[PDB]
């Protein structure tokens, strides 16, 4: 495919995307809490030694500062790759992201921009992260015109999507599913390559039902697809959304026009979750093809619990049962 | 000797709490008195006549424009305005000390910096009217100015957000060996925001060539400073972050100039932040939405005004007189009125422009919404003010 | 109805709710930027003189501080009524609202709570507020279990709903449509009364289509209802949602089961707006009754513009045209 | 004399920037040396034997519990842990100076405060295991303790959020004439957050009876203080907000005690905030998720440890000996092990409890989701660890 590859898990593919970026773009800098020694998930190991202390460095412990600082770097045209240590701690920077980064180009009539900013952050459940190490905040950002929000499902996908975020001329939030950081490795090009933003990927074709998810939850719906085939004789089309905003409306709609049924799943809570935006759009576009109501299989409308995690998450059984009801509707 | 990594300090064997000294705080640096006389000759910057006349003419032209735009808002011609009365000295004294290409971030009450940099009256006007000439495309409220050519970052309403941003620009400047400073203006109210604490700290730890310039004008809308803080103003906070700090009489253009000039030299040379707190008084209302009589001026307007103080200096030096004052008042009025008339005659921009620049490229779903408005206007256009807008 | 009433516009009804509250609840305090002199919209005029400087007072200019401070008052059991000067400036406090206030009771197992906190803030378009004086942030808060979000349409409604927020044992955000502050007065009880939270109000019965909105936009859909009747012979049921979360699912669904058609409208941008949550829920619950796709008539997916405001907002013509297409579907 | 409303100050006629003094910062207050000898008798608090033995036994019982829970996490028995090594003196010295009903807000590394207040071993255990006895219902990560009976506000992971919250509690206390102080603990890293700047300022302007207590232990995870700030630590920031401030040797229980006692008296009497920066060293890893060898201890563990320093004091006074040390080590181990065994035997709480307390009353739509899980478990229960959970 893309020159020489090597086996990488997700943390290593992130390190490789970042190394590629600082090798080819002399303006690029990487900064945040504890990034200098390699980061608490080891995503920046080696980079300070390779590229210098002025390019990979620790900031003070202040998320509103990190994002404000990165916007300012990007205003000058330099590539700024900010890290927020867990996506749960992105909220102190919410005003800098929503009122500042997202609106920077528009409000200046394109005199100024912070296009060269990317914010990367660990995201999603991790077994025992509880309320503040498990969150999936993408729906809070989906309602903010002017930012992009991108979430990969695997090492190959992560490196391609992150490089696209870094290079894209708009402020981007890149959420890394932390439960995948040391999951199975796969072949990843050593050299840079890009995967397009605002493009969903149909990873398995099918004819009876369309399943949509992102991040780790893609792997859950792939397993649900295999259960439906074996237990029900049902052919499921499985789509990784990849980009939360702007999202690939056309690919999802085309699939649902074919299948007539849609199930969307995400770890984030149901109410106000991004599944509502996908559901209400597909319903408007595909209304005449819908054989059953669009299903949403999500986290409960509660904070993310410590000891009850196994009961909280939208697992393959929850998703299977929902799919079973939808096919019988 | 203490071995703790967190501080460099001796032991002490008596319990003694450090007491803030507020009653006798950081002294206010002043070069000329209210009569425009130099107090200490060794501090006199001895600026050349043509530059001092530029300070003065910039301040008065801004005053002229303020009076006209304020009145234009009261007549319903622009939606909003904020005047700069009493603070015009902090603007031009500091701008005069900068290189043309030093990057400026501001709050909203620093228009004199753009004036000093020769920003055209036409474009101040175009932004307040949101007309076709506005490079901001009419998207923001009046007085939210920006100019890429004159290195003045577009103003935004959320307070203090520009502070950590200016620090990041300063870092990038350091890496590029730009040999330029960033200056970042804000009010004493805005200094209360969490962003100020982030900016100050990041500037010192990351060693950034930046001047933090605080206009302390005694109020944040209705809120007096006794309710804003209990420390010795904003200057007293700088040293705690490791920032070289100074307090200046901001109604004295020379004191402001001298402090900004020295800060700029050292910040760019040493890659180190400086804080200047300019003490002034907010003569006008907070904005055209505020009636300051609801909560509180002529002492300041008549005894200690930056324009009056520099005029006295100019009269004392024989560099200005009544005949020159009279002729300049007249010509600057005429120049502002000419820009004003031209600005009111222009249409507003094409309504399509509400959709571009959200992202660099318009997403397909956003183009679809743009197309939806076009179709909407084809059927219902008579219910919209289309004749005010370019077509 | 409720004892002696008097004519009040919306700012005055707010003043009256707050005066009632501090008269009957000795713990109650009111605080924020510029509240002491009466506030920039005059909602707290007279209260400092009446109740004392320790009860109605100015804070420093720091929204994260205001909300953190109010949570702390409420942790002790005292009623804390925080003001945020414009809803556009609520974002600095987003971490204190989402990670702290909303999760306070849950995460402590009910050992501690901040139930006695209410945050009130001016909200919605105002003619020329541009990007930072016009926002409608309710969808950002809708995705956060543990808070309530309430928006009134009129002076009588505002006083009843605000008193319910103040008294409710959960942290509440009360958004006041600032374009209504000095709009027409109506009769408002001088003494306290309550309007229930999580209850929509059907303000006009109809049989062909259900229209849902909140705040000022309720008045727009009421006028659209009168246009549809005159121009199309269409009977519209008009519902004020009132509470954004938790919302009155049953009332909306019952209406749509009757009419078979639903149009939802809100000034906030379409994508991730709260209309998606209402649409996707009604679609799941009422699927077999839907005669046409659920319509959403919203702000565009852009920041809120200064000079283009008349073109941006989901006005009666935009809503009428959509309704016309839906009835012809 | 300057007339500006923003500061109380004289004029000065020479340009002079205020320079931070970091090399020789705020001295570190110390009552006993590393040999447990009193340095200045007039500072000796002469606490009675039984209270000093409580300080010591609280510190060592916490150390015993840390060792056992750390090892329990390495064995996979609890999901997470954070030790308090080297900082046990800041905890008990300060808690000893408080009234039982003074309200505490914390960060996560102040468990000794709860120990000192006699929080049962069973409930430290129950929270770490998330078992049926946990009053937090197993909802939060380990070490996120809370106790309403002992006035210790439930810990939360987001840093510094408790700071402006503690200030609000302190305000409410003032209004109620509670005659109580609030104390608010945080690390030097957390002091970088915008919330710290909000809390400090609101405390001074609103005149609140609160003690801000900063543990400065030289690291915030991997980040050394040279990268956290460039001012003279956290103590040097207090005066700029108008806060009485002091720096203490936090490995000296008496220095910590004396500073907390005096701050409490004055804060409650004057309704005024105090800041204490306790200088210490983080002996352990940041948490069980951290391997500190990746970025950096025995100097501190062996030369300057709060427990060793107080033991020496106790041995010097003839108030403890080897036989007492040996017997106490044994009994506290046995008490911790007894709580531990009991905690591991208990089931986790009923899974329904994941839904309650989101709001006070469960909304109807939330009850529907609760009902949906119950129905789900009736069909698919064999795929869930139901036998670990109450039924
Ligand atoms: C985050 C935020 N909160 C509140 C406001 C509303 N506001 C606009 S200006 C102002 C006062 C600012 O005072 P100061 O910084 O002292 O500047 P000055 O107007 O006195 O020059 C306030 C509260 C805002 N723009 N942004
Ligand atoms: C807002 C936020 N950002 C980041 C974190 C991740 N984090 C958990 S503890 C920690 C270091 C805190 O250091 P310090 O305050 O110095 O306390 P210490 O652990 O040294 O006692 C960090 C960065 C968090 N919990 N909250
Ligand atoms: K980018
Ligand atoms: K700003
Ligand atoms: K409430
Ligand atoms: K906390
Ligand atoms: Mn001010
Ligand atoms: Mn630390």
């Amino acid at each position: 495919e893309y020159g020489q590859t090597q086996k990488m898990n997700l943390f290593q593919s992130v390190t490789s995307a970042l190394d590629n970026s600082l090798a080819k773009d002399p303006t690029a800098v990487i900064f945040g809490e504890d990034v200098a020694f390699g980061g608490v998930f080891r995503c920046t190991v080696g980079l300070r030694d390779k590229y210098g202390k002025d390019r990979v460095f620790n900031t003070p412990l202040c998320e509103q500062g990190i994002v404000g600082f990165g916007i300012g770097i990007a205003v000058t045209g330099a590539t700024a790759i900010a890290e927020i240590q867990f996506a749960d701690y992105i909220f102190p920077a919410f005003d800098q992201i929503v009122n500042e980064a997202a609106k920077y180009r528009y409000r200046s009539g394109d005199l100024f921009n912070c296009g060269s900013l990317t914010i990367r952050s660990p995201w999603g459940c991790v077994g025992h992260g509880a309320l503040y190490h498990s969150q999936s905040p993408e729906a809070f950002f989906a309602h903010c015109p002017g930012i992009k929000v991108v979430i990969p499902r695997s090492p190959f996908q992560a490196k391609g999507l992150l490089l696209s975020c870094i290079e894209d001329k708009n402020p981007c939030i890149f959420f890394e599913p932390k439960i995948l950081y040391r999951a199975a490795a796969e072949e990843v090009p050593i050299e840079p390559y890009n995967i397009p933003l605002s493009q969903a990927e149909v990873i398995q074709e099918g004819s009876d039902v369309t399943l949509v998810a992102w991040g780790t939850q893609v792997h859950v719906i792939r397993e649900v697809a295999s259960m439906a085939k074996e237990k029900l004789g049902v052919s499921c089309e499985v789509i990784d959304l990849r980009t939360i905003i702007p999202w690939d409306v056309d690919t999802i709609c085309k699939s649902v026009i074919k299948t007539g049924r849609l199930l969307i799943s995400h770890e984030a809570p149901l109410t106000g979750g991004f599944a509502s935006e996908i559901s209400s759009t597909v319903q408007e576009e595909c209304f005449l093809n819908l054989e059953a109501p669009i299903s949403r299989v999500c986290g409960y409308d509660t904070p993310f619990p410590h000891i009850f995690e196994p009961f909280y998450i939208p697992d393959k059984w929850k998703c299977y049962d929902a799919l079973r009801k939808m096919i019988n509707y | 000797k203490p071995q703790f990594p967190g501080a460099s300090a001796e032991f002490i064997d008596k319990l003694e709490f450090i007491q803030p000294n507020v009653i006798s705080g950081i002294p206010i640096y002043r070069v000329m008195d209210r009569q425009g006389q130099i107090i200490n000759p060794s501090e006199d910057p001895h600026l050349p006549k043509e530059k001092v006349l530029k300070l003065y003419k910039s301040m008065t032209l801004l005053n002229t424009m303020d009076r006209i735009l304020y009145e234009s808002q009261r007549q319903g011609r622009i939606s909003f305005y904020m005047t700069n009365y009493g603070e015009e000295g902090t603007h031009v004294g500091s701008a005069a000390a900068l290189d043309n290409t030093d990057l400026v971030f501001g709050q909203y009450r620093e228009a004199g910096v753009l004036m000093y940099r020769d920003y055209p009256l036409e474009l101040f006007m175009a932004q307040c009217y949101g007309n076709i000439s506005d490079l901001g495309k009419g998207r923001q409220m009046p007085v939210h100015y920006g100019c890429k050519e004159r290195h003045f970052v577009t103003i935004s309403s959320p307070l203090a957000t520009q502070i950590p941003q200016a620090v990041g620009a300063a870092y990038a400047a350091k890496r590029a060996n730009a040999n330029r400073v960033v200056i970042c203006y804000f009010g004493e109210g805005a200094a209360s925001e969490g962003d100020a604490h982030a900016g100050f700290n990041f500037a010192a730890t990351l060693e950034c060539p930046i001047i933090f310039f605080c206009r302390n004008n005694g109020y944040a809308i209705s809120t007096p400073t006794s309710e804003q803080y209990r420390g010795d103003g904003i200057a007293a906070r700088g040293p705690g972050y490791g920032i070289m700090s100074i307090r200046v009489d901001g109604n004295d253009v020379f004191a402001v100039y001298n402090a900004t000039k020295e800060a700029r030299r050292r910040a760019v040379a040493e890659n180190q932040p400086f804080l200047i707190e300019a003490m002034t008084y907010r003569i006008g209302h907070h904005s055209t939405s505020d009636d300051s009589s609801a909560y509180r001026v002529n002492y300041w307007d008549k005894q200690d005004h930056p324009i009056s103080r520099l005029r006295h200096y100019l009269l004392s030096q024989g560099w200005w007189d009544e005949e020159q004052e009279k002729a300049w008042r007249k010509q600057s009025r005429r120049k502002v009125m000419e820009a004003f008339e031209q600005a009111e005659r222009k249409p507003k921009p094409n309504p399509n422009l509400l959709f571009s620049d959200v992202y660099q490229e318009m997403p397909a779903q956003l183009r679809k919404q743009q197309e939806s408005l076009a179709r909407h206007l084809q059927t219902y256009g008579e219910h919209y003010p289309l004749d005010h807008f370019d077509k």
